[PDB]
């Protein structure tokens, strides 16, 4: 049995990128494939705020003054803030926007470590000069999703929910690499979307790793 | 016979749960049976989960 | 992040020594297809193992 190994990354773009493994034994294809892809959607560790506090708004459902969009949708479009970490495991982020203009998430005081892969995310529209958003976004670590209300406290917290979900869509696709001389070596190719918060390199990496520390539940090593 | 009132707002965030009734347009009446997880729903080709 | 819980061999009551009925101990949900489907296209798709192929 020939042993599967990365071959391509091929960066397509930022936001996605297919991974391929050259050799894969006959019955092998459709396994390895259903078994990372469902491996990477359930679980991979992700990076999505979990807690935000906005400067003069209590409860997540007021209306600050100038934001041309209401607290809740703040949040709602926070949620999706594609953002990894490096060296931490949660980090709170500060913002601060003054004058009219949509606030990209460039606009985010970021440190060296704290990177956004979507400097353009708009979060809200300022729409006054004499206004200005200031968030204390705190973002975690974690996997698969987590509600505000099963997490287990000051007014200004507003628990938003968590999506610590990197990978977007997932779908394999074997194909026939006619490797050396033996034919059925049946080629895979990931067609991965993440959030381009995670290697898909590395994404393939720490997959293959939980399958296996998962699969040795029974086997020794 | 009232000094004054008092009325308090409470604001629930109700969302999708195995249970909440839940309609098409076209009289297709249904209840959700299951929060199935992303992996579980059925992908086509491209892999977009319906 | 990366802490996953893992069953051992929990339940592996055989019935008889051509037919076993292994249970796992609870693993996080879409896990138990995962593995499940796995070893069914491991087993019923290749192992070695000899049998009669022509007389």
């Amino acid at each position: 049995f020939l042993k599967p190994r990365l071959v391509d990354i091929e960066q397509v773009s930022s936001t996605h990128a297919k991974v391929t493994l050259e050799p894969l034994e006959r019955g092998f294809g459709h396994t390895l494939g259903n078994a990372l892809r469902r491996i990477l959607l359930s679980s991979m560790p992700g990076c999505a705020v979990t807690e935000v506090e906005i400067d003069g708004v209590l409860h997540e459902y007021s209306t600050k003054e100038g934001v041309q969009e209401d607290i809740l949708e703040i949040l709602l479009n926070l949620k999706g803030l594609a953002v990894r970490v490096q060296g931490k495991d949660e980090v709170i982020l500060t913002l601060n926007k003054s004058g009219i203009g949509p606030v990209t998430a460039a606009d985010i005081t970021h440190d060296g470590d704290v990177e956004i892969v979507k400097p353009q995310h708009v979060i809200c529209h300022l729409t006054d000069e004499n206004a200005s958003i200031s968030m204390r976004i705190k973002v975690q670590r974690g996997r698969g999703y987590v509600p505000a209300s099963t997490r287990i406290r000051p007014i200004g917290r507003l628990l938003v929910d968590a999506c610590y979900s990197p990978v977007e869509r997932i779908a394999y696709n074997v194909e026939a690499a006619r490797v050396e001389q033996r034919t059925d070596l049946d080629k895979l190719v990931i067609e991965m979307e993440t959030n381009g918060t995670i290697d898909p390199e590395e994404a393939i990496r720490r997959a293959a790793t939980i399958l296996a520390e998962q699969l040795e539940a029974f086997v020794d090593l | 016979g009232v000094l004054k009132i008092v009325k308090v707002y409470l604001a629930v965030k109700r969302r999708i749960q195995p249970g909440d009734k839940m309609a098409g347009r076209h009289g297709n009446k249904g209840v959700i049976s299951k929060i199935n997880p992303i992996e579980d729903m059925p992908y086509d080709e491209n892999g977009t989960p319906v | 992040v990366t802490e996953f819980l893992k069953p051992r061999l929990v339940d592996i009551e055989q019935v008889s020594s051509t037919h076993a009925k292994v249970t796992l101990e609870p693993l996080e949900r879409g896990f138990g297809h995962t593995l499940g489907n796995a070893l069914r296209r491991i087993l019923l798709s290749s192992m070695p193992g000899c049998a009669v192929t022509e007389v």
